[PDB]
């Protein structure tokens, strides 16, 4: 009951606020170390959002065979407790 | 996480309280009672009861902020360990009967408990020590029953095995507690206990022997060889010693050494001078040791347990003197030596439950998480 | 049970859950029965995320419990270095007293925490303010026997923030 | 006058001199002396050092009072079990003086800090009377079975001590004082006294008790009912305190209740399981003792303890009566009901009334009693030494 909808990467304010605007408007463009903001879109409602944070996590890859030891693929949750 | 103790109001008085009423009524069901050297036969308990509560309780209290936690906390785990071997012995060796003998013998055990806590005295709590002196003493008698199953000894005659049982379950037990000095005053109430353990532990090497002479023999060979490793280990503690001065601590410990040594095999040695041998081989064994196994927690309990296996080893070797009876004592040692070191690791894991409330590693070696003190802030 | 689940949450450091707590209304100012409010708890607990988030969300820093003990106090006698810098860095007052006078500085002392002390000391603490049994921090760490908090309250001296 | 102290002490040496020389004369139970004489000598003097400024004067007026109590309480019990002729003297007679040094030392209790040494050589020679003929009165008349004297010793000695405290009343002491606190290292030497009378207590119940069944079950159910009391102790005194800590006073005086309240009991059929029900029962009540009866009976009662000695001596004393009472009452022993009651109140009452007597000789201001600022001081008294 957490089927995903679509994801808005909203690049423009986003490319913005990373002084990337020039870049593009549609392609999301971030500078690292600092915070860019998503949408994520569910087909249905959610009830309970607490077991849904649980039951989600995120997965940054780059490069072609990403790995943990690289620093080339990152897994981390969704959370107040995440390391910033 | 906090390292303000957490409050043990409700756990350490339920759980005594619990343990004791269990007590009581497993000696109403369990136990009973029943001349001329009446006081002779008490005299030795007495002795034993004298080196288990003084001597083990004030020789681990050098710490310059745990003597009180020594102190007491040795008194209650004596008086626990005491009335849970007297019926675990009693279980395991037949309705139970009330001796002096027997009384004896479980001061012996809960003796072994007591050379063991020293390794892990000022970091745990009373809670903790509860559950050390109940699966000590159940596996010590777990395993003289499994000696007198398949050796064919007897039970209480495999009690004799109780320093190197005590040293490993000590060593095992402070391996699995999580990681982390001394002052004069307390150094000073500590010699007073390593004097009364040196000076009663002829009485330690005789419990058992029931025949006079090897009572005598016993206690003539401890006597003498704990003076040789006194003058051995008081002389050659400046060469164990980075500075070249003689230490108290190293003293304490191994003052004892030719009482270790000889234990086992008091009543085989036939002459003083050899006793006085193994006393002065212990003395300068308990030198190398200090000035070696802190390189490869507590180096007086590694000394111990070097001790009690050269104990051993030198029963083994004066044995054949007074190969098949060779080989069955190497295997009644590796046992003892497999069952102790397992049943230290099942304490060390059930030592480390979050439910004990065990002290912040910072706070160790501190009264004050277990006592009361004033003019001190309480609670939040 | 709106306010016992979020000050669970707050000691348990379940921060998505308190966060959900306070979205649906429950007030960030709400203490047990002891007095201790989600800013307490978290600071005995070590938790700075949830120590930081409560501070957003406008917690009065200065509320003391049952006892008079502030955040700060509480964060110092349970050693919580991370907790007291981030308290003394959002506007903790130092040398705040409780009911029976003691200091953030007394309670770090009488606990051996020396980090605590240092760091009270750098931000200004004064250790000649007493109780009312008279006592001070060097009092307590010298009938305590730390001293290594003795060394470094004597050291220190008046050097002020 | 500085010159009372030293004069009393000779004079009463002499008057014993000349006592023995009037009236005395000429080994399996030498061990057993020996363990109470570490009782007497060690353990009540250590258990007493737990005063930060006064363990100078606790140790060695227990050796000085202990000392003049031996040679009084020999010469008064033979006087009685010898009708005031010769007697001769063994192994008993020493044991029994060792007794009423008990005695005396646990009256000293309820005074320790507020007398002068003078006051204490008076109250050794009055209450060793009063308690030698009130146990010739139990052994003899009422025929009662207290071997291990919970109420011939321990509580007559309570409560002679409260009464002694009671009449001796300071209004300035009944807030507290500033001298009145324990310290690190006198608790950590309070625990040697606590140590050696809890080791020793089974030889203290069965000293003097008939060789054969009864010694034996002296040795046990003292044994025993020890083992249990510590760890009721320990239990209690981690049940009344802030957060669960031990309280020093409590681990250093309420873990040897049970021996107290074993004692009458001691050497009756009462099996190892009622010995520790007993010894329980007794951590208990010392531990409930110190923490609430104490307080009420300094301020509400004004009468102060300074050791706790009702506590650890009456209360439990009491206890070890009431249990003689209902062991008679189950066929533990064939002393009569009535004569065990008899016992303990004709205690209890004896030493409440040598108490006032006592009390009302020691408050002549004859004896360089110390001032309200000078209590639990061994300046007093003692050269002291300029660190600790
Ligand atoms: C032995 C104990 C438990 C019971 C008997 C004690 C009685 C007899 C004692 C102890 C308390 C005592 C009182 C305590 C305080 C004072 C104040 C003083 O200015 C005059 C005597 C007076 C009024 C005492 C009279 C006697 C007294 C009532
Ligand atoms: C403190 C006051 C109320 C005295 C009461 C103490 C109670 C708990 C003590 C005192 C006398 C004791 C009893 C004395 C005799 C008997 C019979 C014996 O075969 C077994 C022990 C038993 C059954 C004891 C049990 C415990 C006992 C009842």
């Amino acid at each position: 009951a957490l089927g995903i909808k679509s994801c808005d990467f909203q690049a423009a304010r986003n490319n913005e606020e990373h002084h990337t605007k020039a870049l593009s408007s549609r392609r999301l463009f971030v500078r690292r170390g600092q915070p860019f903001t998503i949408i994520l879109y569910f087909r249905a409602p959610v009830r309970a959002f607490l077991p849904a944070l649980k039951k989600v996590a995120l997965t940054a890859q780059t490069g072609e065979q990403p790995s943990k030891i690289n620093r080339t693929q990152a897994t981390f949750p969704i959370s107040s407790l995440g390391d910033r | 996480s906090s390292k303000y103790p957490r409050s043990v109001r409700r756990c350490l008085p339920l759980w005594a309280l619990t343990l004791e009423a269990a007590l009581i009524l497993l000696f109403y069901f369990f136990t009973h009672y029943d001349q001329k050297g009446l006081v002779a036969s008490y005299q030795v308990g007495q002795d034993l009861t004298v080196m288990a509560a003084l001597g083990l309780g004030f020789l681990t209290s050098n710490f310059r902020r745990h003597s009180w936690s020594s102190v007491a906390f040795n008194l209650f785990m004596l008086a626990l360990g005491v009335q849970w071997a007297i019926l675990l012995d009693g279980f395991l060796s037949q309705k139970v009967v009330i001796t002096l003998f027997s009384i004896r013998l479980a001061t012996m055990s809960a003796m072994s408990v007591l050379i063991s806590a020293g390794a892990v005295l000022g970091k745990v709590n009373l809670a903790q020590l509860v559950v050390m002196v109940l699966v000590e003493v159940t596996a010590l008698g777990t395993l003289r029953m499994v000696i007198s199953n398949i050796f064919n000894t007897d039970y209480h005659m495999n009690l004799r095995h109780f320093y190197v049982f005590a040293a490993y379950f000590g060593l095992t037990v402070a391996w699995c507690l999580p990681k982390p000095q001394r002052a004069t005053i307390p150094s000073l109430s500590a010699m007073l206990g390593a004097l009364f353990l040196w000076m009663f532990w002829p009485s330690v090497n005789s419990p058992l022997l029931r025949s006079p002479i090897q009572r005598k023999n016993a206690m003539f060979n401890t006597y003498y060889a704990l003076a040789v490793s006194v003058v051995t280990a008081i002389s050659g503690s400046s060469l164990a010693h980075p500075q070249r001065k003689i230490s108290m601590t190293y003293v304490h410990s191994a003052v004892l050494a030719g009482g270790v040594a000889v234990g086992t095999s008091c009543h085989l040695i036939p002459s003083p001078w050899l006793a006085m041998v193994l006393g002065l081989v212990a003395g300068l064994i308990s030198i190398g040791g200090a000035k070696c196994l802190p390189v490869c927690i507590s180096v007086m309990h590694s000394i111990f347990s070097l001790l009690g296996l050269l104990g051993e080893i030198t029963y083994i070797v004066l044995l054949v003197l007074h190969g098949f009876q060779v080989l069955l004592s190497i295997g009644e040692l590796s046992l003892a030596i497999v069952i102790a070191l397992t049943s230290g690791l099942l304490t060390g894991l059930l030592l480390n439950l979050k439910i004990w409330k065990a002290p912040h590693v910072a706070k160790y070696f501190d009264d004050q998480v277990f006592w009361k003190f004033p003019h001190l802030a309480v609670g939040f | 049970d709106a306010a016992t689940s979020f000050l669970r949450a707050a000691r348990s450091g379940n921060l998505d859950k308190a966060l959900d707590h306070l979205r649906n209304g429950v007030d960030i100012n709400t203490c047990n029965q002891n007095g201790l409010n989600g800013l307490h708890l978290a600071s005995k607990e070590g938790h700075v995320k949830m120590v930081v988030e409560l501070l957003h969300k406008e917690i009065i820093l200065e509320t003391t419990t049952k006892k008079g003990n502030t955040a700060l106090h509480i964060a110092a006698l349970a050693g919580q270095d991370e907790v007291v810098r981030e308290l003394v860095n959002y506007g903790a007052n130092v040398n705040a007293q409780s009911q029976k006078g003691f200091t953030p500085l007394y309670m770090a002392a009488q606990e051996n925490h020396l980090e605590v002390v240092k760091f009270l000391l750098e931000n200004g603490a004064n250790q000649n303010v007493a109780t009312e049994d008279g006592f001070t921090p060097l009092a307590v760490a010298l009938q305590q026997g730390h001293e290594n908090v003795v060394a470094h309250l004597i050291n220190y001296g008046t050097k002020g923030k | 006058m500085r010159f009372t102290f030293p004069l009393m002490a000779i004079v009463l040496e002499i008057a014993m001199i000349v006592l023995f020389g009037l009236f005395v004369e000429y080994f399996e139970l030498y061990p057993l002396f020996q363990d109470v004489h570490v009782m007497i000598f060690v353990g009540f003097g250590f258990l007493m050092t737990f005063l930060k400024k006064y363990g100078f004067s606790s140790v060695g007026i227990n050796l000085l009072v202990a000392a003049l109590g031996l040679q009084w309480g020999t010469i008064v019990q033979g006087i009685l079990q010898s009708q005031g002729q010769k007697f001769n003297i063994g192994i008993k007679n020493m044991i029994n003086a060792d007794f009423s040094a008990a005695t005396v030392l646990i009256s000293f209790g309820a005074v320790l800090g507020k007398t002068s040494p003078t006051q204490m050589l008076i109250m050794t020679i009055l209450e060793i009377v009063f308690f030698a003929h009130n146990e010739y009165l139990v052994s003899e008349i009422f025929k009662a079975s207290d071997i291990g004297a919970s109420m011939t010793i321990h509580a007559f000695g309570a409560y002679f001590g409260l009464a002694v405290a009671g009449i001796l009343y300071r209004s300035g002491l009944r807030k507290g004082h500033e001298n009145e606190e324990s310290a690190y290292y006198s608790d950590l030497f309070a625990m040697i006294g606590t140590l050696f009378l809890w080791m020793f207590w089974p030889s203290f119940n069965s000293a003097i008790a008939e060789p054969g069944d009864k010694q034996c079950r002296a040795i046990v159910n003292t044994y025993f009912s020890l083992a249990a009391c510590v760890l009721t102790a320990f239990a209690f005194s981690s049940l009344v305190e802030h957060r669960g800590k031990l309280n020093m006073v409590h681990i250093q005086n309420a873990t040897l209740a049970g021996g107290v309240a074993v004692g009458t009991c001691a050497d009756m059929a009462i099996h190892p399981f009622g010995s520790m029900i007993i010894g329980s029962i007794a951590g208990m009540v010392s531990v409930l003792g110190y923490k609430f009866l104490t307080p009420l009976f300094t301020t509400k009662l004004r009468i102060h303890d300074t050791c706790g000695v009702h506590n650890l001596h009456g209360l439990p004393g009491v206890v070890g009566g009431l249990a003689g009472i209902v062991a008679v009452a189950m066929g533990a022993s064939n002393t009569s009901m009535a004569m065990q009651a008899a016992a303990l109140g004709s205690s209890i009452g004896t030493a409440v009334v040598g108490g006032l007597m006592t009390g009302l000789i020691l408050k002549l201001p004859l004896w360089g009693q110390p001032s309200d600022q000078n209590c639990y001081d061994d300046s007093v008294y003692w050269k002291v030494p300029k660190t600790r």
